[PDB]
């Protein structure tokens, strides 16, 4: 428990390089369901 | 993971103030391995923004434009934590 | 990780036949 969620960190780096291009969805959708992917220690530091 | 050993509270989560940047905390990075994931609902826009802390903790915040009921679901590795979704409602104006 | 890992991409999609089991 110290690295196979810091594995997915950079999956999705790429997963984002395959499907390229981009994606979203909101004005037709009154309520904001967005979310949060935040990922073990972001850029900026903490400890 | 550790849905359980999770931290949640502040003084944004029991409700905030339409326009006014809503706080919180949710800790769970000493509970072990995991991706954070979580459903930010609400009938208005939402900017969401992490902010370091002197402790090092992890307040992270949102303001919202719609006044009245809003709320925020709340999720760690993908799992709803106990009394969940979280409702949190906007007061008016601190006044 | 856990279930995490495959559902916890948010992303609501799934054409692949969801395998679990």
């Amino acid at each position: 428990k110290k690295k196979i969620t810091i594995h997915d960190r950079k999956e999705f780096a790429k997963f984002e390089e395959e499907r390229a291009r981009a994606k979203w969805d909101t004005a037709n959708n009154p309520l904001y369901k967005e979310a949060t992917s935040t990922f073990t220690n972001i850029t900026y530091r903490g400890t | 993971g550790g849905a359980h050993k999770v931290r949640a509270g502040g003084p944004g989560l029991e409700r905030a103030e339409a326009g006014v940047p809503a706080e919180f905390s949710i800790w769970t990075r000493e509970a072990g391995a995991g991706g954070l994931a979580i459903a930010v609902e609400g009938p208005s826009k939402a900017e969401i923004s992490f902010e370091d802390r002197k402790d090092g903790s992890c307040g992270v915040a949102y303001v919202v434009q719609e006044p009245g009921d809003y709320e925020v679901s709340v999720k760690f590795n993908e799992e709803h934590i106990p009394d969940s979704p979280f409702v949190v409602p906007v007061a008016s104006p601190s006044g | 990780w856990k279930v995490g890992f495959f559902k916890r991409n948010r992303p609501p999609l799934e054409e692949d036949d969801e395998e679990g089991e």
